[PDB]
RNA sequence: GAAUACUGCCAGCUGGGACUGAGGACUGCGACGUAAGUCAAGGAUGCUGGCAUAAUGGUUAUAUGCCGCCCGUCUUGAAAC
RNA sequence: AAAUAUGUAAGAAGUCCUUGUUACUUAAUUGAACGUGGACAUUUGAAUGAAGAGCUUUUAGUGGGCCAUUUUUGGUAAGCA
């Protein structure tokens, strides 16, 4: 018959990695999570308690509950034609903070600093990001850079 | 009389007819599943805060 | 209360200062266009004289025309065509050239023909097929009062002011472009020039980037 | 061919020109569609849309709700407006000297209001007293208090009132409702 | 009631643009450029004629 | 189509670690600028580690023929892909200009080997400055002293569907 | 030291042909005019001829050119042997 | 160890400053959560488009499918599965 267990098809997903097996380092236990933090989920195969299901591997969610050794995380799961709210109790070995959130907060504080310093002059702050604009005019010189003519190479076996 | 077993044909079209609407998020989400020792203190903290604000703006 | 002479004369006078402002603005736009293009030509000549090469700036505007019909389109290019407002064959739209829009143009490469429009074809498009979107209705332009009523918040007063905002991609290009209804062109008058359309323009077909040959095609279709 | 991004030719889905054949209601919506077209006040558009509504979208508004609305500060001399009916309430004992404009008044509500010194006013007299809704206060009854909305969205772990005729013991209190008989919902 | 087209119909052309009258007066459509006597470099022309 | 020759000069995009890249130049026979720049980037992706997103084109210039009314003999070295493998060929063409010579070359390869434009690579084309370096008989035939030949069997196409006399093929 | 080709622009001029004439007092934007006013400026008017009847037209039969498989049903699929 | 697909973020329900509550927590006004008061507004925090956005009730028919490109399994293969 068919087989769809709780950890089916999780072979390479829950292998550890090359040459970093063994016990886990103490930074994962010394990291501090608060309610509202945004965290990434990546399971550790060395810890069998508090494991996430294989669906939530690589998923990103929001902390809603902090307990003794675990963290409650909220994920949005697509079921059919809508998203449902899923609450997960995961031990802290299987989560880490999302770095995109702290990058955005750094942008927020630097952006507020720019607005605050330029508010003393009113110099059209222009605080929105802009994407890659087309590159403008330039003059390239041939002083020591005379062009070298290239041609297609004929065919050879090369074995 | 064998028949077709399973397919996922037309399913994404059926889903995207009326969209995959994101769930509605709210200020003050539900406190169910939150730790009872936290909620038991949170009730008294909000009660004291409401009493202090009522006495301030009475 | 006669009310047919004094208010009419005041309206005529107010139109006279509006016409004078439009006239001097168009004089300034014509002067800056010709000085800009002559400066580019002279910069190329001076680079050739000095022995360097003048790499001109990449074009900041494309015109995109939908070439393929509405049947049998994959969902991601279909959604990109809907977001670029090309829901009909022979429909055209100006796009500001950015990396974020170049990825869309790469996505819908096999169903559009796009390129770099010139001042002449921009002027002919806006003058012949010029339609604004006024509370979700397609209104022909035909008078500067419509344009100064709807885009006068963002400085645009006349049809040539709108043309200037399109060609020199200014701060309110997004507002001017979304005010402009998508251009409904016809089939080309002399034909497509190729026996078979849906190959790339490099392959001898029609789709892709005919980077500066889009003016001939759009002037034939317009 | 057009690649349509929406449904073509769809109705707006909002009811205009109400389905009732009441000639006085049609006169009232004629008066208020004139007022909504030309008085450029939002009150007239609000009461014009409220005039179209069906019976379950026009719940009754009690005199206790009217008095509770008048106990808001700075609202003691406003004109209460109910697009619908006004019923009385024997659970309240004192009533202020208000003016209430409404479609219908019950006999008890009209007696209570004119006994307290106030007055009962129709919508056209409201229009000629306050053409732009000057110093008014619109009240609405509770829509989600009907018996029918109890059963709306019935399912597992909803707590949402099964459609049943007879109640008591042995009418759906068993397997599927307590864990001693199978499971609990 | 009817869309009259500019680039014909000089009345509606002048209605939309007052500058068209003085454009036609000065003949800016056929404007004579000022000639410059610049010559390209020998490195440019030998790079061009290089095989 | 009717071919034109362009020089296309391009380079990599300048970085802080290395400004002023080496400005490679190539000669392309193409119908227009777009096809010329596409073929330029095609051959530079075959030669160096660069692509169009990582590089730029600093110049494109049409090179027209220096003496378009001198009759030359050109030797052309070509790669082409057959149905089973890749081969090198050398063909020589007596013609008045380089673009017309490569046009007749493309027609000749498409006619005699069924090789398409996507399969033919032009290694080089060069004018043979001296006679008796010509190695093919079909072009060495036209280099003889006082070359003259007749044109037998003249066929004159008519405008009318009916002719009122038996035609003559004298020339 | 020129010309010409090629490509591109003109709010340059101008000839022929076809289809359409919706709307129905005025209002608007304009242009030429010092002004009165005029105009190709928010949709056709002016002049003329023949006929005033089966002439146009409608209907119907036939002929010609091109096209057209038998309906209803079950079915993934029916003109179905 | 790709390509293609795939999660999250791109603010006003935000950031910063000050100090109120608690029976939680700390050696400790230490922290946790929710707050009072104050400051930051149209470039309010990338692009493009929006055709209205959100929400509810009720009910029909359907629950034999098949074909094409690409990936792919069994089979020598199949207009095969
Ligand atoms: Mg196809
Ligand atoms: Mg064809």
């Amino acid at each position: 018959g068919k087989s769809h267990g709780y950890r089916s098809r999780t072979r390479y997903m829950f292998q550890r990695d090359f040459r970093k097996h063994g016990a886990v380092h103490l930074s994962t236990y010394l990291k501090v999570y608060k309610v509202g933090d945004i965290v990434d989920i990546k399971a550790n195969g060395s810890i069998q308690k508090g494991m996430p299901h294989k669906f939530y591997q690589g998923k990103t969610g929001v902390v809603y509950n902090v307990t003794k050794s675990s963290v409650g995380v909220i994920i949005n799961k697509m079921v059919g034609n809508r998203y449902l709210e899923k609450r997960l109790n995961l031990r802290v070995e299987h989560i880490k903070h999302s770095k995109c959130r702290q990058e955005f907060l750094e942008r927020v504080k630097a952006n507020a600093a720019k607005r605050a310093e330029a508010k003393a002059q009113g110099v059209a702050v222009q605080l929105k990001r802009q994407p890659a604009q087309p590159r403008e005019s330039r003059i390239v010189s041939t002083e020591g850079n005379v062009p070298q003519t290239l041609a297609p190479v004929p065919y050879e076996t090369f074995i | 009389a064998k028949s077709k077993n399973h397919t996922a044909h037309n399913q994404t079209r059926k889903a995207h007819r009326n969209g995959i609407k994101k769930p509605k998020t709210y200020k003050y989400p539900s406190l169910k599943g939150v730790d009872p020792k936290f909620r038991r203190n949170h009730k008294h903290a909000l009660h004291g805060t409401a009493k202090a604000l009522a006495a301030a703006k009475k | 209360a006669e009310q047919v002479a004094a208010e009419r004369a005041a309206r005529k006078a107010a139109n006279k200062e509006k016409r004078a402002i439009i006239l001097e603005r168009n004089a300034a736009y014509q002067k800056e266009y010709e000085t800009a293009e002559r400066n580019i030509i002279q910069a190329k000549r001076d680079a050739k004289a000095a022995g360097s090469y003048y790499v001109e700036a990449q074009h900041k505007l494309v015109f995109v025309v939908r070439i393929k019909g509405i049947n049998k389109i994959p969902p991601k290019p279909r959604k990109v065509l809907q977001l670029l407002r090309l829901t009909r064959i022979n429909s055209g739209t100006f796009v500001k050239v950015t990396k974020a829009t170049l990825e869309l143009l790469k996505l819908i490469e096999p169903y559009v023909a796009y390129g770099y429009p010139s001042y002449s074809t921009i002027r002919q498009l806006v003058y012949k097929r010029g339609f604004g979107k006024i509370n979700k209705q397609r209104v022909p332009l035909s008078d500067n009062a419509i344009i100064e009523a709807n885009l006068g918040k963002y400085g645009i007063l006349s049809i040539d002011d709108l043309i200037h905002e399109i060609i020199t991609v200014g701060p309110h290009f997004k507002q001017a472009n979304n005010f402009l209804w998508p251009f409904k062109l016809s089939n080309p008058s002399g034909g497509w020039g190729v026996p078979r359309k849906f190959k790339h323009f490099i392959q001898g077909g029609s789709f892709g980037n005919r980077e500066e040959f889009i003016n001939k095609l759009v002037k034939s279709m317009n | 061919g057009i690649d349509h991004t929406s449904k073509q030719h769809k109705r707006s889905g909002h009811r205009t020109a109400p389905k009732s054949d009441n000639v006085y209601l049609k006169l009232l919506v004629k008066l208020y569609t004139f007022l909504a077209r030309r008085t450029d006040a939002p009150f007239n558009k609000v009461v014009l849309k409220a005039l179209f509504l069906s019976k379950i979208n026009r719940p009754p508004v009690s005199v206790s709700r009217i008095a509770r609305a008048l106990k808001q500060e700075g609202a003691a001399n406003k004109t209460v407006v109910v697009v619908g009916t006004v019923t009385d309430d024997a659970r309240i004992f004192e009533f202020p000297k208000t003016t209430v404009a409404a479609l219908r008044f019950t006999a008890g509500a009209r007696a209570k209001i004119v006994k307290a010194g106030g007055e009962c006013i129709t919508l056209d007299q409201l229009a000629v007293r306050a053409p732009k809704g000057q110093n008014t206060l619109i009240l609405r009854g509770p829509r989600n208090s009907r018996e029918a909305v109890r059963h709306f969205g019935m399912g597992p772990h909803k707590g949402k009132a099964p459609r049943i005729l007879s109640t008591g013991r042995k009418f759906e209190r068993a397997r599927g409702r307590r864990r001693s008989k199978g499971f609990k919902v | 009631v009817l869309k009259k087209n500019p680039l014909k119909n000089k009345q509606v052309l002048l209605r939309l643009n007052p500058y068209a009258k003085v454009f036609a007066a000065e003949k800016l459509g056929s404007k004579k450029a000022e000639k410059t006597g610049t010559k390209p470099a020998a490195v440019f022309t030998e790079t061009l004629k290089h095989d | 189509a009717h071919f034109k020759e362009y020089q296309v000069i391009g380079r990599r995009l300048p970085t802080e670690s290395v400004p002023e890249p080496k400005l490679f130049r190539m000669r392309i026979f193409a119908s227009n600028e777009v096809i010329a720049k596409s073929r330029y980037w095609y051959f530079l992706q075959k030669l160096h580690k660069v692509k169009k997103a990582s590089g730029e084109i600093v110049s494109i210039n049409q090179i027209n023929e220096a003496h378009p009314t001198k009759v030359k003999n050109f030797g052309v070295w070509v790669r082409y892909d057959s149905r089973s493998g890749t081969h090198n060929m050398y063909k020589e063409i007596r013609d008045v200009s380089r673009v017309a010579a490569v046009e007749t070359l493309y027609q000749d390869m498409a006619a005699r080997h069924r090789a398409r434009f996507r399969s033919i690579h032009i290694l080089k084309v060069a004018e043979i400055e001296k006679t008796a370096d010509v190695k093919r008989q079909y072009v060495k035939q036209f280099l003889t002293k006082d070359l003259k030949f007749p044109l037998p069997h003249r066929v004159q196409k008519s405008t009318k569907t009916f002719s009122y006399k038996r035609p003559s093929t004298f020339y």
